[PDB]
């Protein structure tokens, strides 16, 4: 008899592994303060790593790697991957980014504004993006001026990256949309992606003459479905998966998802995984690790993938909380407390 | 990377390298505290000798 | 030449005390008589193994330790044992009844009328001094001589010796090999009123020694004999510098200037390997870059922690055996391409190395194998703050309740010394927090 | 040199523990002269924490018995081992109790006190440091309970810093005397709760349906209930009696069992408990399956009724202790809704190399449990549906006693239970 605590509520990924562990007869959950556990799912924010791995005879699992936040934060993924050779500055998948912190507080300021003049100089598309982890608050705007001045405005770090201007359009519609692919990593650190993705399309035709609305740009789930007059048009919810989203490739552009934009997500996914492995790896620690990741792509109109961000809690898509669920139980939990396929997921094997 | 202070002598040796720079109470009032807790021990067992002696 | 007092306190401090005089008696050619033959001069001198050892005109090689204990079944062990002939009976104060593992107790009602006693006894070495360094005191938390007596045994010390280094080799408890339940309240007890009394705080996690003894020595339930032969090596290491000629580590003051930037955070993370099965069949002997590589694995820390998330503010590395600085500075190369090593910025990114070139000594019939390198990485990292953190937590689980607090306050203890201490322990987590966190 | 007093007072004590002398006696290689005749050290390396050293080496156990009347200690001197205790200690009476706390507590017993801890006294003089003294007695009686307070009563008033352990039977209608029996009992419990730091309940219907369903005995005897007992009293004193890294006196072991002063209560057990099937080997598993078992307590009080404060185990025989610590560690993590959560580590475990006399393995279980309110609750329920129409009182009112006095240990042990109801929740 297993046993597992819970201290994030809020969860509605692992608020379903709880009701499935409890449906096994195998699993037993405890009061959220009680360190006779097997398994915690634990908070997001003051996570206390420190007092796992000291009770006798207990194994002891958590959901979440201690230091995944360099990964997941707007300003540290930024600096990441300036500073990480791995990725180096040169990164071709990531979005020229800087960080930049208010005034009335390192910073990339000079830097930021070097490129912008090199670029307004060149006639090039200089049109860029604000915006910062304790948002719901972004600004797009083609003068550094507005940009600069609204980071000041606010009183938390903020990251200006470049702005995709050439998105790829859906039709009919020509919308914008982004990726969401899940990952999970588990105690030995296997790399395994989800096979179902989702699309978090826009409903609005984009358009590039007018930053001001932010209901063409923005994709999120939560903006669609307030400041958006066609929710639920094209496809329920906004959400288009990855068997429509490949019929309509094969149709249109002659190609697959697996080739145009599959291989680099797992290239793209890999890569910052592997980076921080020896700083986030639980391989000779007191307790083991293993934890939910969520990446954002983008993708252009030369079906180039490129990093939006990646979120350390993320949500799943209505469809397929039972599929994912179930999975996470398989291969995250009960490979390390057994229980008395065709996995759904897919190894991204590399050189730990 | 560099070495500097390197001291050998016949049982071994010690230097230090560098990567990169750089960016009470008296003895008057230590016998007050015991003998204040002797204190608060006697006034707690004469009540419970008082309790015995009721 | 300076001489070093040690003071055992309590079970814990007496039997680990056991051990390291064991071992140095080995290591400098002692024999259980007290005699050298390598010391050629007789009755004197002042070389290295002075500092710790004194000599008499029949060319007796006597400690400069003393052992104290509430109870005297412990103790007696030593009056009694292999290296009886080493101390004298003044060196040895025994009690009659213990503390029944209570702060209040050892502290207040039993050390009130046996601290004058051991300050004379330790003031009856101090006379033999030349040019007496500090003191090393070797204790545990839980116990209630370890703790309770310790803190005032050493707020004495600060007033007879005041300009005079006190380091601690504290015992942090784990459940795994204790039979009490009080012990986070004596460790927080003794932390706080010791803390601006302690110069240099090497703590050791039984919790620690225990698993390095089951998964590197394969002793499925390891004994405290088991568990003090491997602390003693590692006191060994750590006191090797000033018992042996060299230039680093050579005076008890040179532990708090190279290792402790700011007081408060006096605990050093002690990280040693390797550790081999003497049992096995013949292991492949480790280079000076896997078993450097090694002190930055969590499987070798005195305490276990992570100092991937914390930040260093000083670093040692103690060599012993067949090791050149050629090899060193190669390996710590290595290590920063691949490890997570983030400094303080107001503290230079940088290594103290001191190699001895004898290997570390194994007392037959013990545990550990012959290697011929060692290491021992003394680093002082915010990572060492979980070990409070887990400590305090179980104190405010109890204290909550007021469990076994009349058992603090019937002794004359007051209430109130405990949210004292809390609150100072609060204090202590916000300075590493202070330092290492962004 | 850490030595224990023990005292036994009335009928049920004195014959609870002679049985206890002769269990241990044997255990230490005492025949019943007083000569050593085992084959292990181990036997001798804390024997004088029960036995004084007399001349020619032999071992006089250091005990009291006390006794109102003379039937009781005349079968302990006749019996088996009842000339190995010193002819000295023997302090008793003739006029007896009649099974009235009372007379044991004021006026026969008091006659008789003084003579008592004269006794007491010599033993501990030659004590080179006393841990602490253990009396045995009953509690439905007269004369171990109201005598046996009283010398509790006094004994702290001249040892106010030594330990006073105590075995005590608690009544039960099921195996009862006489109906006063609650009356006695709600007294005394009310001095065990001022006056002693640990005290072991042992509820005499527990060790019926012990004897009676586990057992398989079909009409059980006092002296089957007292076989119990004295393989129990073994147990809970191993630890004390013999060597190995535990080293803890008395004191020590209350302060990680006590978390509060008037908290002092504990639940024994014992394993294996085999009918006579019994010649097989017991595994660890079973050891520790039965050892938290209700029906291996001996409180007739169901644990899963209320939450464990701290849990001792002590287990004797030569067995696999990486074994005894995953069995233990399984227990907990597949119950650990009974166990309180404001106590980090609140079960231990010790081993003894030295089994019991006759079985290759055994375990005693020793618990400071609120479930141990449901044993007051009994008596005092059955304390009220007497005194509500203070029927029998007359028998105590004339020896000297007023119904306020009733009235104050009915609202004291209420008190006992309400303290045991707001830590179960
Ligand atoms: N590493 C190690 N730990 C020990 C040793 N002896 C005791 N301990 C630990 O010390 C803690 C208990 O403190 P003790 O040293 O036994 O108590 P004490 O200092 O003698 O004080 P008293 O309560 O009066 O007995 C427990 O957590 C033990 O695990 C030992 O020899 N080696
Ligand atoms: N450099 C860039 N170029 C083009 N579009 C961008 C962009 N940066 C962000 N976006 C748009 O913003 C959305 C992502 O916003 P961001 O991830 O910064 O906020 P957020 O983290 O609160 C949403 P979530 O955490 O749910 O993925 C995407 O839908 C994308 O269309
Ligand atoms: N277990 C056990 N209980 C006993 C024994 N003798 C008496 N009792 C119980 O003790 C109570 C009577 O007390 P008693 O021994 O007569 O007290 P005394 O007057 O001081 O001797 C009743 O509840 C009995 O059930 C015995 O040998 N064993
Ligand atoms: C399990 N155990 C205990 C614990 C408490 C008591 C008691 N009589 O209170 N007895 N034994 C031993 C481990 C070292 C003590
Ligand atoms: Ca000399
Ligand atoms: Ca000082
Ligand atoms: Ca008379
Ligand atoms: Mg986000
Ligand atoms: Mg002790
Ligand atoms: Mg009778």
């Amino acid at each position: 008899m297993y046993t597992f605590v819970v201290r994030d509520e809020n969860s509605s990924v692992y608020a379903e592994v709880s009701r499935l562990l409890l449906a096994t007869g195998q699993w037993k959950r405890l009061r959220k303060d009680n360190p006779r556990f097997n398994l915690m799912l634990g908070e997001r924010n003051r996570l206390p790593f420190g007092r796992l791995g000291h009770e006798p005879g207990l194994v002891q699992l958590v959901n979440y790697y201690r230091g995944a936040d360099k990964l997941c934060r707007k300003a540290s993924l930024v600096k990441l991957i300036k500073t990480s050779p791995e990725l180096s500055e040169s990164c071709t998948w990531f979005p020229e980014s800087y960080v930049i912190y208010p005034t009335n507080l390192t910073d990339e300021r000079e830097v930021f504004l070097a490129a912008y003049n090199r670029r307004r100089e060149g006639r090039e598309g200089n049109v860029w993006i604000a915006k910062s982890s304790a948002g719901a608050g972004i600004l797009i705007s083609s003068e550094a001026s507005e940009l600069l001045d609204f980071i000041d405005e606010q009183g938390q770090v903020h990251v200006i990256q470049k702005y995709l201007e050439k998105p790829l359009l859906l039709e009919p519609g020509h919308r914008k949309f982004d990726i969401r692919s899940w990952v999970l990593v588990d105690h030995l650190y296997n790399i395994y992606l989800y096979r179902e993705g989702v699309l978090r399309t826009s409903s609005e035709p984009y358009n590039s003459a007018n930053f001001q609305d932010k209901t063409c740009h923005l994709t999120n789930h939560c903006i669609q479905k307030e400041y958006s007059k066609n929710y639920g048009r094209y496809e329920e919810g906004n959400e288009m998966f990855f068997e429509e989203f490949n019929q309509y490739l094969m149709d249109a552009l002659n190609t697959t998802l697996e080739n145009s934009i599959l291989l680099q997500i797992k290239h793209i996914i890999r890569s910052c995984l592997m980076c921080i492995e020896p700083a986030i790896s639980t391989k000779h620690l007191h307790y083991q690790s293993f934890q939910l990741f969520g990446f954002d792509f983008m993708v252009d109109e030369e079906l180039k993938v490129w990093l939006i961000e990646v979120n350390g809690a993320p949500a799943c898509a209505q469809k397929l909380y039972a599929e994912l669920c179930q999975g996470i139980v398989d291969v995250a939990i009960s490979s390390v407390f057994p229980l008395a396929p065709t996995s759904i997921f897919i190894k991204l094997h590399h050189h730990h | 990377m560099e070495v500097i202070e390197l001291n050998k002598c016949t049982s071994g040796q010690s230097f230090e390298v560098i990567l990169k720079p750089p960016s009470d109470p008296s003895l008057e009032e230590i016998q007050k505290k015991l003998e204040a807790a002797e204190e608060r021990r006697k006034y707690q067992e004469a009540e419970l000798l008082k309790h015995l002696a009721e | 030449m300076r001489e070093c007092i040690s003071i055992h306190v309590g079970q814990a401090g007496v039997q680990i005390g056991n051990a390291c005089w064991e071992l140095y008696c080995l290591e400098h050619g002692i024999q259980p008589d007290g005699q050298m033959p390598s010391d050629k001069t007789i009755g004197g001198g002042d070389d290295s193994f002075n500092t710790f050892f004194s000599e008499t005109g029949a060319g007796k090689h006597v400690p400069r330790a003393v052992f104290v204990d509430l109870e005297p079944t412990v103790i007696d062990e030593v009056r009694t044992g292999t290296y009886r002939q080493l101390f004298h009976p003044e060196q040895l104060i025994t009690g009659k009844e213990d503390a029944a593992n209570n702060y209040a107790r050892g502290h207040y009602t039993i050390g009130k009328e046996i601290i004058d006693l051991v300050l004379d006894r330790i003031r009856k070495l101090a006379d033999q001094c030349t040019g007496l360094q500090g003191f090393l005191v070797f204790h545990s938390f839980g116990g209630g001589t370890g703790s309770g007596f310790t803190s005032l045994l050493m707020e004495r010390l600060s007033v007879d010796y005041g300009k005079k280094s006190k380091l601690e080799f504290s015992i942090y408890p784990a459940p795994q090999v204790s039979t009490a339940v009080v012990e986070p309240y004596n460790s927080i007890l003794t932390t706080h009123t010791t803390l601006e009394h302690s110069d240099c705080a090497f703590m050791v996690d039984n919790e620690a020694i225990y698993d390095i003894c089951r998964r590197n020595l394969d002793i499925e339930r390891p004994t405290y004999t088991n568990l003090n032969r491997l602390i003693s090596q590692i006191v060994s290491s750590i006191t090797a510098s000033l018992r042996f000629d060299g230039a680093l580590n050579v005076d008890l003051t040179e532990f708090q200037t190279n290792l402790v930037p700011y007081p408060r955070i006096h605990f050093p993370l002690a990280t040693y390997a390797p550790v081999i099965s003497a049992e096995k069949a013949y292991h492949e002997q480790l280079s000076v870059a896997e078993i450097t590589n090694a002190c930055f694995e969590p499987a070798n820390q005195m305490v276990k922690c992570d100092p991937r998330h914390g930040k260093y503010m000083a670093c040692c590395l103690l060599y012993r055996g067949d090791v050149v600085p050629k090899d060193v500075n190669a390996a710590i190369a290595t290590i920063k391409t691949k490890r997570s090593i983030q400094f303080v910025d107001w503290c230079p990114t940088g290594f103290k190395v001191g190699i001895n070139y004898q290997p570390p000594t194994v007392v037959p019939g013990g545990d550990l194998a012959k290697v011929q390198r060692a290491v021992c990485m003394l680093s002082n990292t915010t990572a060492i703050a979980e070990a409070w953190a887990r400590l305090d937590h179980k104190f405010d689980l109890m204290y909550a309740k007021r469990a076994f607090v009349h058992w603090y306050v019937g002794e004359g203890m007051e209430e109130g010394e405990f949210s004292e201490a809390r609150e100072d322990m609060a204090a202590l987590e916000k300075d590493y927090e202070e330092v290492g966190v962004d | 040199m850490r030595e224990i007093v023990h005292i036994q007072a009335g009928q049920c004590g004195n014959q609870i523990g002679a049985k206890f002398w002769e269990v241990i006696s044997d255990e230490h290689g005492i025949d019943p002269t007083g000569s050593y005749h085992g084959d292990s050290d181990l036997q001798l390396e804390r024997i004088n924490v029960y036995y004084n050293e007399a001349t020619g080496n032999k071992y006089v156990p250091r005990a009291i018995l006390v006794d109102l009347e003379p039937g009781t200690m005349d079968s302990v001197r006749s019996g088996p081992f009842g000339q190995i205790f010193r002819p000295d200690n023997f302090v008793f009476g003739q006029s007896g109790a009649g099974n009235n706390w009372a007379k044991g507590h004021y006026t026969e017993g008091a006659e008789l006190v003084d003579s008592v801890l004269d006794v007491v006294r010599k033993e501990s003089e030659s004590c080179d440091c006393l841990q602490g003294f253990q009396l045995t007695h009953s509690l439905g009686g007269g004369t171990g309970s109201g005598m046996g307070t009283l010398l509790i009563s006094k004994i702290r008033e001249e040892y106010p810093d030594r330990i006073m352990n105590t075995f005590s039977v608690m009544p039960s209608p099921k195996v009862s005397d006489t109906v006063v029996e609650p009356y006695n009992a709600t007294l005394s419990v009310h001095q065990l709760v001022e006056n002693t730091d640990e005290t072991y309940c042992i509820d005499n219907e527990a060790l019926y349906d012990i004897c009676f369903r586990t057992l398989k005995l079909t009409t059980p005897t006092y002296g089957d209930l007292n076989h119990l007992v004295s393989a129990t009293m073994s147990g809970v004193t191993t630890c004390l009696r013999f060597p190995g890294q535990l080293n803890a006196d008395l004191r020590k072991l209350a302060v990680n069992m006590v978390p509060f002063p008037r908290l002092h209560f504990f639940m024994p057990g014992f394993a294996p408990l085999t009918s006579r099937q019994q010649y097989r080997a017991l595994t660890v598993p079973e050891l520790t399956q039965q050892m938290f078992d209700s029906k291996n307590m001996m409180a007739a009080c169901d644990p899963r009724h209320g939450r464990y404060l701290t849990v001792a185990a002590i287990f004797r025989g030569r067995m696999s202790m990486k074994e005894v610590d995953e069995q233990m560690l399984n227990v907990q993590n597949k119950n650990s809704s009974y166990f309180v959560e404001w106590i980090p580590n609140n079960v231990k475990t010790a081993v003894c190399d030295i089994p019991p006399r006759g079985l290759k393995m055994s375990a005693t279980f020793i618990g400071n449990s609120t479930a141990i309110q449901e044993l007051f609750k009994r008596i005092s329920e059955q304390f009220t549906a007497m005194f509500r129409r203070k029927a029998f009182l007359h028998w105590y009112t004339g020896e000297g006693m007023d119904e306020m006095e009733f009235t104050e240990a009915e609202s004291n042990m209420n008190d006992l239970v309400s303290e045991y109801q707001q830590y179960q929740d």
